[PDB]
């Protein structure tokens, strides 16, 4: 009943006895292998622990350590970008004129002419301009030497080395037991308090002392150099009451509860700085504070020893109602039991939010001198979007690994997954509906426009001009927003971004930070195609999870496992009827959905926010608005954005972007490459494997490990995967090639 | 080498000799103690037995439950005698269920 | 024997076997149950009692050389507060025969040799007593308790030839140790937000006591 | 030892270290010898 | 072999590796990697430590001897490490090509002997001088061992070869140390010592 850390002692002992033997795991693995198909076997089925055994506890240990290892990869990462950045890098001399240098902080070796690629990035410095975004987080922590990322480089090394340990160590020394993992209750309360809570409280501490008055200090003009060293302004405190005063009655305010004396350092402004073109960071800190105290006080939640507190399983089975009959009732022995129901939640949440960090980021640009630097902005926005939808494809790929090996109403029965799966069909069949509807009414208007306009009858054609189409409710809620600070935010001066509207452009160097971004009808046609994008892969995602067991088609889909070719060409053909190639297609929808999102931000940015302005307040933007007029049909979206942004790319080469250039080409060529297997089958590549062993039997050089064609699944994997890596390639080529040429 | 095998069946208990390296079965049919077999490939319950005393080689196994190696059963066909295990026959339902 | 603030579950694996057993444990961390590494309950008392020893050292140490700075011939460059000494050099430092780096590895040499072996004695008990060190080995033996090892070095006075004494004698020995462990936490939370150093901070609270806790509520530094 | 040995032996282990080797050589060749279109020795 | 059960070790009360059984001159139980738990690995490693401590005291005499005899005026060795380039009568890749063929042969001759013990005994012109030793690393010989100082019952030698090894082990550890200081530092070995002894407190590899 009470929680208790609880161990076990050398579970394993560390030896080289099992690096020796491939495969170990798997029974017939370990044996050893008769042809090429096993050595495949060893790599698709290395991280599976629920099936090379069925030991929860084992599993459960083996998860835990594999986590350590995953975190000190992350650490070594990091690392490596400090070390970069401290010592192949120009953050010195970006630090003195952010807006004139470009930051890079990776240079090449001249081997074979590759030097051309140590482009001109200013600062008496030749490298590759980087897009990481890197030198706005090292300048908005306060980070002014290079002596200070060296350190920083150096304690990753040993975080790194200490989490490599802390893996050994948790599952040869002392791995953990069941009813320790088991326990979720001091696990949440531990996360939202200590990891977050605390996590929060210790960064708003960082950027109480450190990066306000050192970004005070830099934003005042001071050379990077003549600036005093962060401890100082620890040790001597009047330095810190000279840039903001109310630091002088020094925490008495906190316990008077006279905290309007820290008015000074806590704001509530929002908005940008009009000089850094970030989020004040006086409002960062104080947003940072009031975190902290609300995952302080949510930590508290769930009981584990004291009596006071929330049982998971009470709260749960608390809930249900007359549509539902006992809902909820069972799912707290289900999500304690099961590592993939756990991990297929956490992966739809992770990557929700990552989307989500995405939108926020480009809309309130909170690093310094960041929003001005539009490769950055570009990049981060297109990679967290690539990010979130990968995460939340394995979401349904990991339900429906659950469904299939451990979901059971024998003795884990939860209604409302029976309910779901009792009218499966008929969620199946709206969605279905939905998503026809959607894209007759969203693409069916694009084709509609493409023959209006080829017709000669631009009247006709669904346009700014011809007949609206205007999003009313987008544009009611941002003129809400915009009206908001004041009315009904009156602790706000500013509203919380500026794509809200109320005029207030925000330039730097220039250059267009920010400034409202209007709605019409070509947003309208576009948010509905995303719409319908998204309402499609959920279709397909929810197809394969809903009808993962069994079907009308093939009624003990289960026995057959969660990943199968078919079962033959029987009742018509039964090609891809598993839930594994579900996913295999929802990663393709996937795709389509993720590069529509990312083709509107970046047409929309370069044609109504980003730009240039100018002495009297005129602004040019990269595109005069050609997105209002050209991309309401497929014609200007193929003429007006890619032929037209795909110009910078193709003439990389000869210049610093060539490796651009060639990424582009190389991209498009493992792409095509991917079709190879995605449009055959493994028969035809069987037997002319087979000639070919021939030729090279007649040579007494045959292998002894025979080799098969891969199998009817790896194929499809493999031309997923190269599919996959060849689209968001020359995407991404396209994108930065385009963005630091043009920007 | 030709450790000594036992195998209980309906027609009594007899002892033969076979190397370690070769099939119980194999060298009981050498001999001329006759026991059920199908496929001979290991991919089915026809030779089915269980074992009294030591262990057989898994290694020449397939077609079997990821338990019915640890928890008794065993193919005649494809097993290695690595001691002077004692066995039984005639062992498919009672392993069939 | 009384009790403070006991647990069933805590109640259990602390009977009184041990000096110094209140039943005080209401984070439940010397449970037998899940003994695994350094927190097997052996170890944790064995811990309690070195850290008390090192503790009480470092408690009369810190606070003397500001106290006969006040009495005596001991000039005032001798005479430093515990956190001036060079320990924390953005806080004070001091020029002595080395470097205060030199001095660091030169003190944790000897303090290698000598925890290394008392740890091989915990690990397995009475090994010291057999391998050569310039003889010096027959009393390095043990007593089969670490915390208590004895002999003719930790023990040359003879105290307790039985084992009451001994008993309440290792009860004085825990109830100073966390006195002063205790002792200690005070002057380093003290020093840092009055920063004043433990012996003249309390001298200025016997001038009397408007100087209160709050009254440094204000953090000087 | 003999083990560790014996992983380093391991397929994509003993491959990485013979692509890595032949890379180094092939740099180096033509580090020193570099734009070679043709061979001008004989 | 003489198994000491209760050799001293490099740390008291923990158990040696099982293939170290106090067998080899000097054995003190130190292979925590076990980096020679192979029989023939363990042969091989010998004959590797052995060689390496002979070369290392043969050049830990040359490193400091000459440096400290000419930091005193006797004669006028260059610096050591410099000593490379300081040019001599001929260029520096003839006199290593002409030692490369000279030093091969006997290391030639030694590998046919360490992978086949007591084959190569014996000399290719005038077949009757036949070195002595009888264990690898050990040759013995007129030439290894004109004063036969250790031809005696197996058990001075015994404590002759740890000897041997030891001042070996130290002699690696110099010469790898006047290296390290001559990159660190930009002085001579006897310079540091000399600066070392001069102020210990300050004078050490904290002084950067
Ligand atoms: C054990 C034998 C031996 C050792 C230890 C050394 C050591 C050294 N020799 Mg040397 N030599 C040796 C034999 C011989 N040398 C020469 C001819 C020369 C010349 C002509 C020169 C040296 C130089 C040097 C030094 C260059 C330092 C440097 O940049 O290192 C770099 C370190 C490495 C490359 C090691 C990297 C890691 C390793 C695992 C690979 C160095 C300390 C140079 C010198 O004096 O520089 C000041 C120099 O100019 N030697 C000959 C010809 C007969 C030798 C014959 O045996
Ligand atoms: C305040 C307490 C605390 C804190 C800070 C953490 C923090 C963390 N936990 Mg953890 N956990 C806790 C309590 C805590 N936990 C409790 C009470 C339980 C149940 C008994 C668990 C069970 C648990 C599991 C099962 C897992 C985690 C995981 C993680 C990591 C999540 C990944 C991440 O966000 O990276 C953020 C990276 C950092 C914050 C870098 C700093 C890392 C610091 C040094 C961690 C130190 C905190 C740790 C608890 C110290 C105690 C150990 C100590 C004896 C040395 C993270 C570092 C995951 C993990 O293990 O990843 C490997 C995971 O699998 N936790
Ligand atoms: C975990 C976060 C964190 C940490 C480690 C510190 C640490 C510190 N703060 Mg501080 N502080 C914080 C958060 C934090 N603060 C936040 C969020 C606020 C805003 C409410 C303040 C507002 C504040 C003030 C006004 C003062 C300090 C001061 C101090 C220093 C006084 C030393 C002391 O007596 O204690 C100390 C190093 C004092 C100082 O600056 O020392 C010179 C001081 O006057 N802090
Ligand atoms: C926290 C995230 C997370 C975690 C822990 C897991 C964990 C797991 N997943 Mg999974 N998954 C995730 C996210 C995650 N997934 C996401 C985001 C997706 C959507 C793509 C999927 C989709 C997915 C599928 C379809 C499957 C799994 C499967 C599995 C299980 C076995 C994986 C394995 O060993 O295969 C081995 C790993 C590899 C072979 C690596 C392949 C290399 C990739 C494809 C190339 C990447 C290219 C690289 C980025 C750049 C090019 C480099 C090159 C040019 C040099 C395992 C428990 C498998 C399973 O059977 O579950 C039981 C299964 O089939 N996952
Ligand atoms: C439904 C639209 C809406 C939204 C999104 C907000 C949002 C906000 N209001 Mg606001 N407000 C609104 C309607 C709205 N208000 C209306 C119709 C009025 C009357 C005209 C006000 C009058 C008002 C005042 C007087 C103030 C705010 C303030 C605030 C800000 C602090 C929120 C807060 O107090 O925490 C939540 C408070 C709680 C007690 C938690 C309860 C959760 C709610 C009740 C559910 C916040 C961003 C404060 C501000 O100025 O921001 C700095 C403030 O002073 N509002
Ligand atoms: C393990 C406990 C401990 C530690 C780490 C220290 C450490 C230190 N002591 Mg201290 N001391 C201690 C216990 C300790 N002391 C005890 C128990 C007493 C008696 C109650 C003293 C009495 C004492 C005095 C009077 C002085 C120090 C001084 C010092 C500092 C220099 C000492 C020195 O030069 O080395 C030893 C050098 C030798 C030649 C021997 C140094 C930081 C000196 C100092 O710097 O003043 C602050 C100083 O004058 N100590
Ligand atoms: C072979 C024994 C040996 C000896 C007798 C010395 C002696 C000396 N060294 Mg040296 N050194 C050695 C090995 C040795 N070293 C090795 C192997 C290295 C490579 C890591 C170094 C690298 C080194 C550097 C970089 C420096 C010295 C320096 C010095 C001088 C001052 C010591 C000091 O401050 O630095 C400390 C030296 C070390 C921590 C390395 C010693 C570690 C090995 C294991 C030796 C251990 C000693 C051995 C167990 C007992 C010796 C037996 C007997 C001769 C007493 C001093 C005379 C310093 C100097 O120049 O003086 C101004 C200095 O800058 N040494
Ligand atoms: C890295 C070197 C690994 C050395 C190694 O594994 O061999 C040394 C031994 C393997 O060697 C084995 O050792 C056993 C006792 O430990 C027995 O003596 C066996 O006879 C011996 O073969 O493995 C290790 O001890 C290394 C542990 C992990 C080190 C990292
Ligand atoms: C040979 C050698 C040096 C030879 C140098 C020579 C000849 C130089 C000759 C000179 O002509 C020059 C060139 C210049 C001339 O002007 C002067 C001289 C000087 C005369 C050093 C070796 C130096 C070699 C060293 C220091 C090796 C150290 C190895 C260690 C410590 C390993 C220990 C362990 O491996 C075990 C045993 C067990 C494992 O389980 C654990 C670990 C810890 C791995
Ligand atoms: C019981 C329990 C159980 C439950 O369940 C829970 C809870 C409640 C949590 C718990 C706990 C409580 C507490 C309080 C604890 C604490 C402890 C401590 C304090 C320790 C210290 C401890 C402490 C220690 C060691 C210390 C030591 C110290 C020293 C040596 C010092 C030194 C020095 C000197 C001389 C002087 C110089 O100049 C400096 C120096 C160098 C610095
Ligand atoms: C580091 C440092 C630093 C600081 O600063 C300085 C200093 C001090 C310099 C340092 C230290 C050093 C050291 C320790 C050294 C040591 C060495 C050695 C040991 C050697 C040996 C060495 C040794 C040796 C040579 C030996 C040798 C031997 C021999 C020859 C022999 C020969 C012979 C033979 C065979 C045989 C015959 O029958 C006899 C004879 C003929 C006789
Ligand atoms: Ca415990």
């Amino acid at each position: 009943p009470e929680v208790k850390i609880l161990v076990d002692r050398d579970p394993i002992k560390t030896s080289f006895e099992q690096w020796a033997k491939p495969g170990h795991f798997s029974r017939t693995i370990a044996k050893g292998p008769d042809t090429t198909t096993w050595i495949w076997n060893l790599h698709a089925d290395a991280h599976d622990f629920d099936s090379h055994t069925s030991d929860l506890e084992e599993i459960s240990r083996k998860v835990f350590s594999a986590h350590f290892g995953q975190l000190s990869i992350i650490f070594l990462w990091l690392s490596g970008m400090y070390f970069h950045g401290a010592r192949f890098s120009n953050y010195e001399a970006w630090l003195n004129d952010p807006t004139h240098i470009r930051p890079s902080a990776q240079v090449v070796w001249p081997i074979v002419g590759q030097e051309i690629l140590n482009g001109d990035v200013g600062g008496g410095f030749r490298g590759i301009q980087i897009t990481s975004g890197f030198f706005q987080i090292w300048r908005a922590s306060g980070i002014t030497s290079e002596l200070q990322l060296y350190c920083t480089a150096i304690g990753a090394l040993v975080f790194a080395a200490l989490m490599l340990f802390a893996g050994w160590f948790h599952y040869h020394k002392a791995a953990p037991k069941l009813v320790w993992f088991q326990d979720v209750e001091s696990m949440l309360n531990h996360h939202l308090a200590g990891l977050l809570g605390l996590g929060s409280l210790s960064w708003a501490g960082h950027q109480v002392h450190v990066s306000l008055p050192i970004n005070q200090f830099l934003n005042a003009g001071v050379d990077p150099k003549e600036i005093p060293l962060p401890h100082e302004f620890i040790l001597n405190r009047d330095l810190l009451a000279q840039l903001y005063p109310s630091f002088a009655e020094g925490a008495t305010p906190f316990f008077t509860l006279n905290w309007s004396k820290y008015a000074d350092f806590l704001t509530f402004r929002g908005g940008l700085d009009p000089l850094t073109g970030g989020l004040w960071l006086t409002d960062i800190a104080h947003h940072h504070l009031a975190i902290a105290i609300l995952f302080l006080i949510a930590g508290h939640m769930y009981r584990t020893n004291w009596g006071i507190g929330h049982g998971i399983k009470d709260i749960l089975e608390a809930h249900k109602g007359p549509f539902t009959g006992q809902g909820h009732k069972g799912l707290y022995e289900i999500l304690t039991t099961s590592w993939h129901a756990q991990l297929s939640i956490n992966l739809a949440m992770l990557g929700s939010l990552t989307i989500i960090v995405a939108h926020h980021m480009y809309a309130m640009p909170p690093y310094p001198y960041l929003a001005t630097d539009y490769g950055t902005q570009l990049s981060l926005f297109t990679h967290h979007m690539w990010i979130g939808g990968f995460l939340i494809v394995g979401a349904a790929a990991h339900a429906a690994i659950f469904m299939v090996r451990d979901y059971d109403p024998t003795t884990r029965y939860n209604d409302l997954l029976d309910r779901v799966l009792r009218h499966r069909d008929a969620i199946i069949s709206h969605l279905n509906w939905v998503c026809i509807f959607l894209g007759f009414h969203s693409f069916g208007l694009y084709i509609h426009n493409d023959t209006m306009s080829a017709l000669g009858r631009p009247q006709d054609m669904f346009s700014d001009t011809a007949i609206q189409l205007q999003p009313v409710f987008a544009q009611w809620i941002q003129n809400t927003h915009a009206l908001a600070p004041g009315t009904t935010a009156p602790g706000a001066t500013t509203s919380t971004s500026l794509t809200w509207g109320g005029g207030d452009l925000v330039s730097v160097g220039g250059k267009v930070a920010l400034l409202p971004i209007p709605l019409g009808t070509a947003d309208f046609l576009v948010h509905h195609i995303h719409a319908f994008t998204i309402h499609v892969t959920v279709l397909i995602l929810l197809k394969g999870v809903l009808f993962a067991r069994s079907s009308r088609l093939i009624p003990d889909k289960a026995n057959l496992g969660f990943r199968f070719p078919c079962d033959g060409p029987g009742r018509g053909g039964t090609c891809q009827v598993s839930a594994w190639d579900h996913v295999f297609l929802g990663l393709f929808w996937m795709y389509n959905a993720i590069s529509v999102v990312i083709f509107h931000f970046s047409w929309k940015m370069q044609s109504d926010v980003w730009g240039s302005i100018n002495d009297q307040g005129v602004v040019t933007h990269i595109t005069g608005g050609n997105f209002a007029q050209s991309s309401i049909t497929i014609n200007g979206w193929l003429r007006d954005f890619l032929w037209a942004q795909a110009s910078q790319v193709i003439q990389s080469y000869g210049s610093s972007l060539s490796a651009y250039g060639l990424f582009f080409l190389g991209a498009h060529f493992v792409w095509a490459f991917s079709l190879m297997f995605l449009f055959s089958g493994r028969g035809y590549w069987q037997e002319l494997i087979e000639s070919i062993v021939w030729a090279h039997n007649k040579l007494k050089v045959a292998p002894a490990t025979q080799p098969r064609a891969l199998s009817i699944v790896q194929g499809r994997a493999v031309g997923v995967t190269h599919y996959l890596l060849g689209g968001i390639a020359t995407t991404w080529a396209f994108f930065l090639a385009r963005i630091i040429a043009v920007g | 080498a030709s450790y000594k095998v036992k195998l209980v069946t309906p027609d009594g208990t007899q002892e033969f000799e076979c190397p370690s390296d070769v099939y119980i079965l194999d060298h009981a049919e050498e001999v001329g103690i006759d026991l059920p077999y199908s496929c001979r490939a290991g991919s089915c319950s026809s030779c089915a037995g269980k074992v009294v005393g030591g262990e057989v080689d898994q290694s020449d196994g397939s077609f079997l439950d990821d338990e019915q190696i640890e928890a008794g059963f065993v193919l005649t066909c494809v097993a290695y005698p690595t001691s002077d295990v004692v066995i039984e026959t005639h062992k498919e339902e009672d392993l069939t269920a | 024997r009384p009790l403070w603030f006991a647990s069933k579950q805590s109640l259990s694996y602390l009977d009184g076997s041990l000096p110094g057993d209140y039943g005080f444990d209401p984070l439940g961390l010397s449970d037998p149950e899940g003994t695994g590494g350094f927190i097997e309950p052996r170890w944790l008392a064995y811990g309690e009692v070195i850290n008390g020893r090192f503790a009480m050292l470092g408690a009369v140490g810190a606070i003397a050389p500001e106290y006969l700075g006040k009495v005596g011939l001991i000039p005032q460059e001798t005479a430093l507060a515990w956190f001036q000494t060079g320990v924390i050099p953005p806080a004070g430092t001091y020029n002595y025969w080395a470097d205060n780096y030199t001095l660091f590895v030169l003190e944790m040499a000897l303090m290698g040799f000598a925890e290394h072996r008392r740890f091989q004695d915990w690990a397995k008990p009475g090994s010291m007593g057999k391998q050569y060190f310039l003889g010096l080995e027959k009393g390095f033996g043990g007593s089969g308790n670490p915390a208590y090892p004895g002999g003719p070095f930790f023990n040359p006075l003879g105290f307790g030839k039985d084992e009451k004494s001994l008993k309440e004698l290792k009860l004085k020995e825990v109830k100073n140790g966390r006195l002063a462990m205790l002792a200690i936490l005070g002057y380093f939370i003290q020093g840092l937000v009055t920063g004043v150093g433990p012996y003249q901070n309390l001298l200025d609270h016997v001038a009397d006591p408007v100087n209160n806790n709050v009254l440094t509520s204000l953090k000087f530094h | 030892m003999r083990d560790l040995k014996t992983y380093l032996s391991v397929a994509p282990v003993a491959s990485t270290l013979w692509f890595a080797a032949l890379a180094g050589l092939l740099i180096e060749i033509n580090r020193f010898f570099p734009d070679a279109l043709t061979f001008p020795f004989f | 072999t003489v198994a000491e059960p209760d050799r001293p070790l490099w740390f008291p009360g923990s158990t040696p590796p099982p293939w170290l059984d106090g067998s080899l001159p000097g054995d003190f139980g130190f292979d925590p990697l076990g980096l020679g738990s192979d029989p023939e690995s363990l042969r091989w490693n010998v004959q590797a430590e052995l060689v390496h401590s002979r070369w290392a005291m043969l050049g830990a005499a040359g490193i400091f001897i000459p440096e400290f005899l000419t930091k005193l005026g006797i004669l006028n060795t260059p610096s050591w490490y410099t000593a490379g380039e300081q040019e001599y009568f001929t260029d520096t890749t003839t006199l290593f090509i002409v030692e490369l063929v000279f030093i091969g042969w006997a290391e030639g001759r030694r590998w046919a002997d360490i992978l086949n013990p007591g084959c190569v005994n014996t000399d290719p012109i005038f077949p009757n001088n036949k070195l002595t030793g009888t264990d690898v690393g050990y040759p013995g010989g007129l030439w290894f061992d004109p004063l036969g100082w250790g031809s005696a019952s197996p058990q001075k030698l015994k404590e002759l070869r740890t000897k041997e090894i030891k001042n070996g082990r130290l002699a690696m550890l110099a010469v790898m140390g006047a290296w390290f200081q001559h990159i660190y530092t930009g002085t001579g070995p006897i310079d540091n010592l000399f600066a070392h002894l001069a102020d210990p407190g300050h004078a050490t590899i904290f002084a950067a």
